[PDB]
């Protein structure tokens, strides 16, 4: 979880300097970060797309789209990978009001 | 993707396998073109010492 | 034999071996004609602490 945080971390000062140059909010900000316990071990990274834009969010000041869950893994260069034991999340995720 | 990634062949615990070595910039890079002080790696993936 | 490099023999778990010892700069080295720091060593190769 150290790892894929830190690596998400890199990516979200990479990509915001990439698309919005004149911000540097992320750069200079210490910056706490709480990710709540429970997701298992070997799906732990699975989480990882979500911080990137949490962050994002945070360093634009849009509120994220209201009840709009994500998942998945992210590399630095961004490039999505695979997760598994969709099942579970599909049907945990239904009743929460999630919609899309 | 031309930036920062080359094809890696590995001898993994079962067969080969490809693996792709990542790296990216972590800063911008000229805030004061004339200082002094190295930029230094953050190396990941778990690495063992060696 | 490149400047910075030298033959060393060593006495491992079976046997003598004559493996080599290399150096190399790490940073240009004028980065300041009246620069005053030490010129850190950093040694590598799984040493031990003796």
């Amino acid at each position: 979880m150290k790892e894929s945080a830190r690596i998400a971390y890199t990516f979200a000062r990479a990509f915001l300097m990439q698309h919005a140059p004149a911000n540097d909010y992320l750069v200079t900000s210490h910056i706490h970060l709480h990710v709540p316990e429970g997701a298992t071990p070997k799906d732990g990274p699975s989480a990882g797309c979500t911080i990137v834009t949490a962050l994002l969010s945070l360093a634009m000041g849009r509120p994220v789209r209201q009840n709009l869950a994500m998942t998945g893994e992210v590399s630095l260069t961004g490039k999505i990978l695979p997760v598994g034991g969709i099942k579970e999340k599909t049907i945990a995720a239904k009743r929460a009001g999630v919609t899309c | 993707t031309p930036p920062g990634v080359v094809m890696g062949l590995a001898w993994t615990a079962m067969g080969g396998s490809t693996l792709f070595v990542e790296t990216s910039l972590r800063r911008p890079q000229d805030k004061d073109a004339k200082g002094d002080k190295d930029g230094s790696l953050e190396v990941t993936g778990q690495l063992g010492e060696v």
